[PDB]
């Protein structure tokens, strides 16, 4: 959506992008999993803060 | 002569009234109406026209 | 989820949030400060069959 | 003198709806208990036929 969340500024969501890494050079089946792991930690934390 | 009604079920799913008996009654009144009007037209015109 | 409802066309749910819990300094007013509570709902409309 | 923090039972609120014109707004229009039927149309049959 654009500019529209629910209950004033009371809450809000986000979608965590991969941090400083590219999808192209990936599909090496190893670095992928690690990246997804750390990024998912960031996602979990981002949820907790909410 | 006849009267016919078809109803999508999906509307009878979300309705919140009956409409059955009402429909039936309306069909009957339609019948009687048609009969009477037809007759009156017939006597009036066909006798003297 | 899966919470089920009969009858009408579409469904919606009310929500609400938080609070502010403040001390009451004795010998003062309880009507002094109320920021109340925010109130809004989210609506969901079914798709046919 | 009006009293602010009126708790605004019904209202849009939310976030980006701006507006907040009047009240209700959010609420449910509900009648499930009765129907309005069209008129019974009498007839001249049989009688004088």
């Amino acid at each position: 959506e654009s500019k529209y969340n629910e209950n004033i500024e009371g809450l809000g969501t986000a979608t965590v992008i991969e941090t400083t890494q590219n999808k192209a050079a990936l599909t090496d089946q190893v670095a992928l999993g690690k990246e997804i792991i750390a990024a998912l930690t960031k996602a979990r934390a981002a949820l907790t803060k909410n | 002569l006849t009267a016919d009604v078809l109803i999508y079920d999906i509307e009878d799913a979300m309705n919140h009234y009956d409409v059955r008996s009402e429909y039936t009654s309306q069909l009957g009144e339609s019948l009687a109406m048609a009969a009477d009007g037809a007759v009156l037209a017939e006597i009036a015109g066909l006798c003297n026209v | 989820m899966v919470r089920s409802i009969s009858s009408g066309k579409s469904a919606q749910f009310p929500v609400l949030g938080r609070t502010q819990a403040a001390y009451l300094a004795p010998g003062e007013n309880l009507d002094d400060k109320r920021k109340d509570i925010k109130h809004t709902e989210k609506v969901i409309t079914i798709d046919g069959l | 003198a009006s009293m602010t923090g009126g708790q605004q039972m019904g209202t849009n609120q939310g976030k980006g709806v701006v507006a907040a014109g009047d009240k209700l707004a959010l609420f449910l229009k509900v009648f499930g208990g009765e129907v309005l039927t069209a008129f019974a149309r009498t007839s001249v049959t049989t009688s004088r036929h």
